[PDB]
């Protein structure tokens, strides 16, 4: 909890800073899978295609 | 409460005195339209679509 000590007339300004370094991770692609749709069902049978 | 509202109208380019030359005008605009939410609300639920 923090209760901030608000008034009409009372201002906290900072004297002093952080340069802080902070870390963002995005994945951007998947793995590019192919899948052989007649060698996937039917896996090299003639009278399966 | 109204040096942050001083810094919100210097952020649209309206200098800092149109906001306390104002400052209970804006207090009695914002407090209507604020009364207006909940006319608007307890009038319609169709609102919340």
């Amino acid at each position: 909890e923090n209760s901030v000590a608000y008034s009409n007339n009372s201002i906290a300004i900072p004297t002093n800073f952080t340069i802080s370094v902070t870390t963002e991770i995005l994945p951007v692609s998947m793995t590019k899978t192919s899948v052989d749709c007649t060698m996937y069902i039917c896996g090299d049978s003639t009278e399966c295609s | 409460f109204a040096m942050q509202m001083a810094y919100r109208f210097n952020g649209i380019g309206v200098t800092q005195n149109v906001l306390y030359e104002n400052q209970k005008l804006i207090a009695n605009q914002f407090n209507s339209a604020i009364g207006k939410i909940q006319d608007s609300l307890s009038s319609t639920a169709s609102a919340l679509g």
